[PDB]
């Protein structure tokens, strides 16, 4: 128990009023950003390589592949480290408020966060309570106040709460100067509804009154005071402990579907790489296995390379081949996702179909890294009183586009049974000939009666089906036995029972649900066969907990507070704002993702694959088939702008055209095209281009020369055709798949070939003095002087697209 | 709200193109009619034109260019005898070709000083730490460091024609102008001053396998050091293991007689360049070129490979189309 004195004066282990709705510190902000940054196994796999780079001797530096791993992180730190700075300053808004506390004598003025634990608090008529208070007077007789805690338990009528019988006439900031007590109250609990304490009012001369306290006297923190025009209460509990704070369930790390896609696609590229490193040394350790094959006497080895150990030249050969096959795993898309994520973020805020006139303000993002899961949901978990409630605006052809697109709306809310029913049947979620399974408190006062009928309405009742049919309803009390009590039977499982009757009906409504239950639903909706993307929409801080457990949360700005508006990932200003923010906006942002992350696999693997085949016509010897300035600038300059730009503002499908209809919302469901199906299509079609390039290319250079003066071509010129080719098939296949052609995509994507090709004509053409290799003086300008080349390159582009070009003419037809 | 521009509003003006089957089978079809007679324009210039590559890297009994594989004596001189059914047209070019012979190699290609190269001051007294193993002997550094110059190719093909007499008449064989333009007037330079090449090479010596120094390859100042037309040639490396490179090109005649009248040769080469240690051939090539380059089928072949497959295909995909 804890000692509270009650004018903050003898008759310090207590924290400080204050809210943290965000994520990070400065303390921990480094070690805890590089759990998640290393949640990524490109950034694994690229720090393991710069690790083993540096410990042991190697003829490459590990400046190659440590510069963009240290490039990537801070990248995705300086996002993340601004987002959560915005919601530094959204906590400061309400941490540095304004509340009145009766110092000594006057109505001194502090903040919301300058109250410490047993300050007499002043709260007029319509204030929310600062902290939780214990009520010690109210200006009018008999010490009555009302209190609508609309937001912690989401229920609307009007709670009386009495205050402490010896302090009623106390009023005036002047009484309550002289007044010594001392408050023996219980240490915080989440419970809400329950609460033990004593006062010890001392008086001059004598007074041992030890008045039992209990919940008709704490005034929680969140929950409005109305019909009393103020009120004089003591804080007990200072945030982080008041019983509103301690509902919420802990902030979590949250990654996208796509996230997890990228991760399941690096290990199937991580066997490629290995096997590709494994192939060339196995087999060119079998090459130099003739005695000529190696050291030729045209290049023969140094002393040093000569006398250095066979099995360390293994392991370095290896690691040498892994380093040239490398860029098969890209770095540079997750700065691209990342810059996409943040500038995409903005179309959510920007849109004035989320503006709310009556509030003033329009949609709210707090965190821009789950902007593809919201075309991704399967269930949808409102709460009711705030969000669903009279019916909002839109509040029932809302749930109407939910069902059409394929979701599952489930009601979580802790009003009563008749009301939360009631409503269910107002917005039409319970229609008139659905059969309600009520597994209430009303019909299951017992534990064993629970067994009788949840297997009597699943096993011989609902297996014995319409869909849409039946209806449950569930209680708070009844969930708590269906949980806590499932620990005993494992050969009937209570749990797995409800979960099977929850699945086969139309909707599921749940009342008198403590905040922590809406999440503990949540998580069960989670786990079940396999991975249920859920939604989460609430508007008061019961909803708190639930949207920090499902994969995406929105928060409703209504009138009740802004809680759940800063703990949650976005927040639009009206539940029927859900629809468009889903069926609208999460739709293209998990398109353009989806085809982003397809498109730089497939991107990387047709620039490498060329260079892997090299090695059977080299020496085995790890020579770079590209030139090092075409290496580089490949993934940074000549193929990155016109992805970024596609997955940022391409439109597959205009933006009037899917809100209207909400049924192409499940063409996508289920991670539809980060699937086995589509990528196998693109690696085996980048496999084909690949290898098309390069067989294209070798069998060109069996002329012994390509223009009319005779003359003839070396490596790099061997090199420059298979990257022109292979630039322009990559390009052109993306100008394929665009269906929204604005001028910015007629600028990055036409700009970025006619970038490359003066490129070509400026570095070749330009001498450096500062450059020590000079090995691209006039390639490309002597290679376009011969007419063969550029019908072999032209030739070699559209066999390239031409799978392409044939799946459009039969899939995209009928 | 005061941003409601057309780009925040995700309404930008758009093309909107619709890729239907429809309009797509056309393509097919005028791609496989203008493929089609491009490739078979490249495929009767690739048989009209003259080619002839014969082989005297010896490694034969009966050949006779064997009695020096190994020699006693050097240098060697052998003399093979070609014939030419039908005389070549235009000006013709004289190649030489190696296989086995992996100038494309990690430890070969990157083995050159290119600063040293383009006429530097300073690199060609210190050169580059890349062209290791021949870079410095005899406490002073090679001129042209490194394993792409050191392993120059330097046979000396000539070639005769058998007239109506026994005696023959030689042809002329052009040397000048036989590399890039750019990389022999720009990106290979000498260095920088001096009145005869021999001065400026005072500090740097000739490469081990060389038997003249680089300012004594020829006796024209435009094709004396560093700017030697096969140097140049040979250092630039071949992107296979069987490669050709440029060593002659023989202008056609102001009369009409064509450039290489049909009839029997001679081949007399000077075996100096030893490749049978790598199991590598040794062959000269002759050949007429046209707007395309040398002989080479592929792409003929390809391009109707590619205009016939289209059109037939546009064919199926156009009577499929005609159920609905
Ligand atoms: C560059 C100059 C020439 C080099 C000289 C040759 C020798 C170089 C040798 C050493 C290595 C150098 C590497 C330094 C750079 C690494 C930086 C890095 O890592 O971040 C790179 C930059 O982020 C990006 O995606 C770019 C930012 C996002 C996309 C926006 C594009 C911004 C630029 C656009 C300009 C284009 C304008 C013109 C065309 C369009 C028309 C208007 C990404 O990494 P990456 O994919 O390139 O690295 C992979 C190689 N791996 C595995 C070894 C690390
Ligand atoms: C000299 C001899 O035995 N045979 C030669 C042969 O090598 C040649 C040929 C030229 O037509 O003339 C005869
Ligand atoms: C494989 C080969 O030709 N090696 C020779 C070598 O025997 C000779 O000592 C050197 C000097 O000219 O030239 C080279
Ligand atoms: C240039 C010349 O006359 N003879 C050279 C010889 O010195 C050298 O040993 C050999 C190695 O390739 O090449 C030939
Ligand atoms: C051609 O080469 C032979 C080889 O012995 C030698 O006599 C001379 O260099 C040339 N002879 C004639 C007749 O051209
Ligand atoms: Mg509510």
């Amino acid at each position: 128990t804890r000692t509270v004195f009650v004018g903050n004066h003898p008759v310090q282990r207590f924290c400080d009023n204050r809210i943290v709705s965000s994520k990070y510190t400065l303390w921990n902000f480094l070690p805890k950003n590089l759990f998640e940054q290393f949640r990524r196994i490109a950034n694994f796999y690229f720090l393991i390589i710069f690790l083993v780079e540096v410990t042991v001797d190697t003829p490459t530096s590990p400046v190659t592949s440590g510069l963009p791993l240290f490039f990537v992180i801070t990248v995705t730190a300086i996002k993340q480290g601004y987002e959560d700075w915005l919601r530094h300053r959204a906590d400061n808004e309400v941490n540095k408020s304004t509340v009145y506390i009766i110092e000594n004598a006057k109505r001194v003025r502090k903040e919301s966060e300058k109250i410490k634990v047993g300050d007499v608090v002043e709260v007029q008529a319509d204030e929310t309570f600062p902290c939780d208070l214990i009520l010690l007077s109210s200006c009018t007789t008999d010490g009555t106040c009302y209190v609508t805690t609309a937001s912690l338990d989401g229920e609307s009528n009007c709670k009386t709460h009495y205050a402490v019988r010896d302090t009623i006439a106390l009023c005036t900031a002047e009484s309550i100067d002289t007044l010594r007590a001392a408050i023996e109250c219980e240490q915080p609990q989440p419970d809400l509804y329950k609460f033990v304490g004593r006062i010890n009012i001392y008086s001059n001369s004598l007074e041992a009154v030890a008045r039992s306290l209990g919940p008709e006297n704490l005034l929680l923190k969140g929950a409005t005071l109305k019909n009393t025009e103020k009120i004089y209460g003591v804080a007990v509990y200072t945030g982080m402990e008041t019983k509103m704070a301690l509902n919420y369930q802990g902030k979590s790390q949250k990654r996208s579907a796509v996230e997890k896609s990228i991760n399941a696609f690096l290990i199937v590229y991580l066997f490629i790489l290995l096997t590709k490193a494994a192939v060339c040394t196995t087999l060119k350790y079998v090459w130099q296995s003739t005695p000529y094959n190696d050291e030729p006497w045209y290049n023969q080895k140094t002393q040093k390379e000569r006398e250095t150990l066979k099995v360390l030249k293994m392991f370095t050969d290896f690691l040498s081949f892994m380093v040239l096959f490398n860029f098969i795993i890209p770095v540079s898309m997750y700065v691209t996702v990342e810059m996409q994520k943040f500038l995409g973020s903005f179309f959510i805020s920007w849109d004035k179909d989320f503006y709310d006139e009556e509030i003033n303000e329009g949609a709210l993002v707090n965190t821009s890294d789950l902007n593809e899961e919201l075309g991704q949901v399967d269930y949808v978990f409102t709460d009711k009183t705030g969000t669903l409630t009279k019916l909002q605006d839109q509040a029932a052809e809302t749930i109407e586009a939910l069902h059409a697109a394929g979701l599952k709306v489930w009601v979580l809310t802790g009003d009563k049974m008749e009301t939360a029913k009631s409503t269910c049947y107002a917005c039409r979620l319970f229609q008139t000939n659905t059969e309600l399974l009520e597994l209430t408190t009303k019909t299951i006062e017992e534990s064993e009666r629970k067994e009788d009928r949840l297997h009597e309405l699943l096993i011989e009742y609902r297996k014995k089906l319409e869909h849409q049919e039946y209806g449950l309803i569930i209680d708070g009390s009844t969930l708590s036995l269906i949980l806590n009590s499932s620990q005993d039977s494992s050969s009937n499982n209570y749990k797995s029972i409800f979960l099977q009757i929850c699945m086969k009906c139309t909707a599921v409504l749940c009342c008198r649900m403590a905040p922590l239950q809406k999440a503990q639903i949540v998580r069960m909706v989670k786990n079940l066969k396999g991975s249920p993307i859920t939604l989460s929409i609430g508007d008061g801080a019961n909803d708190v907990s639930m949207i920090l457990e499902s994969h995406v949360g929105i928060g409703i700005k209504g009138k009740e507070g802004r809680q759940a508006a800063r703990n949650s990932d976005y927040s639009v200003p009206k539940f029927k704002h859900l629809k468009k923010l889903l069926l609208a906006h999460g739709h293209l942002y998990y398109v353009r993702i989806a085809h982003l992350v397809q498109y730089f696999f497939y991107k990387n693997l047709c620039f490498i694959l060329p260079q892997f085949l090299y090695q059977f016509f080299c020496g085995f010897s790890q020579q770079p088939l590209y030139d090092a300035a075409y290496l580089t600038m490949y993934n940074i300059c000549f193929t990155s702008l016109p992805i970024l730009a596609y997955s940022l503002l391409e439109q597959h499908i205009n933006i009037d055209t899917l809100t209207s209809d909400p049924r192409l919302y499940m063409k996508i469901s289920g991670n539809a095209m980060l699937q086995l199906g589509p990528f196998l299509y693109w690696t085996f079609l980048a496999a084909f281009e690949g290898t098309v390039f390069f067989f294209g290319t070798y069998f060109l250079f069996q002329t012994a020369s390509l223009e009319e003066n005779g003359k003839v071509y070396g490596n790099w010129t061997f090199g420059t055709i298979v990257f022109t080719v292979l630039v322009f098939t990559v390009t052109l296949k993306l100008a394929l798949d665009t269906r929204f052609w604005t001028w910015i995509n007629h600028f990055v994507i036409w700009g970025s070939l006619a970038f490359y090709v003066f490129f070509s004509f400026f570095w070749g053409g330009i001498i450096w003095p500062f450059l020590k290799q000079q090995r691209m003086y006039f390639v490309f300008a002597q290679m376009l002087s011969s007419v063969s080349t550029w019908l072999a390159i032209i030739l070699l582009i559209f066999i390239s697209l031409f799978p392409e070009i044939l799946l459009i003419v039969l899939k995209n037809v009928r | 709200r005061p941003d409601n521009t057309a780009f925040k509003q995700q309404r930008l003006p758009a093309w909107q193109p619709i890729l239907t089957a429809g309009t797509v089978l056309p393509i097919f079809f005028i791609i496989g009619l203008i493929f089609i007679p491009i490739g078979i324009g490249i495929f009767v210039t690739s048989n009209n034109i003259r080619e002839i590559e014969i082989d005297y890297t010896g490694t034969e009994p009966s050949s006779p260019c064997n009695k020096c594989l190994s020699p006693d004596v050097t240098p060697c001189f052998c003399t093979i005898n070609f014939t030419l059914e039908k005389s070549f047209e235009g000006n013709v070019f004289m190649y030489y070709g190696l296989s086995n012979f992996y100038q494309n190699h990690r430890r070969y290609v990157k083995s050159r000083d290119d600063s040293q190269l383009n006429g530097d001051s300073s690199a060609l007294l210190n050169p580059s730490k890349e062209c290791e193993p021949y870079r410095r002997n005899e406490d002073k550094p090679i001129a042209p460091c490194g394993a792409i110059m050191n392993s120059m190719f330097n046979d000396t093909l000539e070639l005769f024609l058998i007239g109506q007499d026994s005696y023959p008449i030689p042809i002329a064989l052009k040397k000048k102008g036989i590399a890039w333009w750019t990389d022999k007037n720009v990106k290979f330079r000498n260095p920088p001053g001096g009145d005869n090449l021999e001065e400026r090479f005072k500090g740097t010596t000739k490469p081990v396998n060389w038997l003249k120094p680089v300012y004594m390859l020829d006796s024209d100042p435009d094709n004396n050091g560093f700017i030697n037309e096969d140097f140049i040639v040979w250092m630039r490396t071949a992107a296979l293991p069987t490669f050709r490179k440029l060593y002659r090109l023989i202008e056609r005649k102001s009369d009409l007689h064509p450039t290489l009248p049909a009839g029997r040769y001679w081949l007399n080469v000077t075996y100096n360049y030893p490749v049978h240690y790598f199991d590598g051939r040794k062959r000269m090539i002759l050949s007429t070129i046209s707007w395309m380059g040398g002989k080479n089928p592929f792409l003929g072949i390809a391009y109707i490979a590619v205009g016939s497959i289209s059109f037939l295909l546009g064919v199926v995909l156009l009577v499929i189309n005609h159920k609905y």
